[PDB]
């Protein structure tokens, strides 16, 4: 027995907010977690 | 339910109902219009006579 104590964590989640209703009402396709990859897609371009 | 799928779906019905509901209030302005001319056609024999 290493002990009978446990630290575990609360939820998670993802709510659509910034630009993933804009994707879904008028796009098709909605990322999960968008605008970290949105804000990439337009810095690995410049490097 | 609380979320944004919600409102979103609960603001299309009344963007319908508002646009419903100013077409029946032109149909009474513009119907009208409509039936002024007919009664004056009721009268009103032609020039030529």
């Amino acid at each position: 027995e290493d002990t009978e104590a446990d630290v575990p964590v609360t939820y998670g989640e993802m709510v659509l907010n910034g630009a993933n209703l804009v994707t879904a009402l008028v796009m098709g396709k909605a990322v999960r977690s968008l605008d970290d990859v949105g804000r990439h897609l337009l810095d690995m371009q410049e490097e | 339910d609380g979320t944004g799928i919600s409102l979103h779906r609960q603001l299309r019905a009344i963007q319908q109902l508002a646009r419903n509901v100013q077409a029946v209030l032109g149909a009474f302005e513009r119907g009208t219009a409509d039936q002024m001319l007919h009664v004056l056609l009721e009268k009103a024999p032609p020039l030529a006579l």
